[PDB]
Order: C-alpha cells, then structure tokens, then sequence
C-alpha cells in the first residue's frame, strides 16, 4: 500500500493527496518520506541551589 | 601577725533589650515571574481554546 512502507499511499503520493510539508522528492514512491528529528542543546543554564 | 575575716553581699539586676533582623534567600529560587499578556488574532479566521 506503500512501496517505502513509509505512511503514505503510493496513490496518495504520485498526486499529491498528500501532507504538503512531505518534501518534494519524496513524492516519488520508491523515495521514503520520514522526520529525522535530533535536539541540539543552544546553552545549558545551571543554578547553585544555595541558602 | 594578722588575720582578716571578710564577708559580702551583692545584688545585681540586669535588664538586656534585644532587636534582631534577618534576609533569608535561595539562589535558585529568588524572583518569581508574573508575565501579563494579551492574545491578537491578525487572521481571518476565529481559533478557538487558544493555548
């Protein structure tokens, strides 16, 4: 039902019934359409916990 | 040749009066933030349960 087991149709792809945020060439049915989410830590901020 | 008895007696009434001030703090804890804020709607549309 999907060619890259990705979550959309390969129908659903080629015509573009499709979440619009999918990226261009991951429209095609053999190219999966997947997040790659990592978290990058900008500044770390301790503070003395001190009566 | 000598020798000497000697006897005493002695009140003594001491009145103190003390004052005493103190500033505790918590480095981590010391300031609490009340933001005030307002939501604008500059869309066409209505949201509702903004959070």
């Amino acid at each position: 039902w999907s060619t890259a087991s990705d979550p959309y149709s390969d129908f659903e792809k080629v015509t573009g019934r499709i979440d619009k945020n999918v990226s261009p060439e991951a429209r095609h049915p053999l190219v999966a359409a997947y997040p790659i989410v990592h978290v990058d830590m900008e500044n770390i901020i301790l503070s003395k916990n001190e009566d | 040749n000598s020798s000497t008895v000697a006897i005493d007696h002695s009140l003594s009434l001491a009145g103190e009066r003390t004052w005493a001030e103190t500033m505790g703090l918590n480095t981590a804890d010391t300031a609490r933030l009340n933001a005030n804020i307002r939501y604008v709607n500059t869309g066409t549309a209505p949201i509702y349960n903004v959070l």
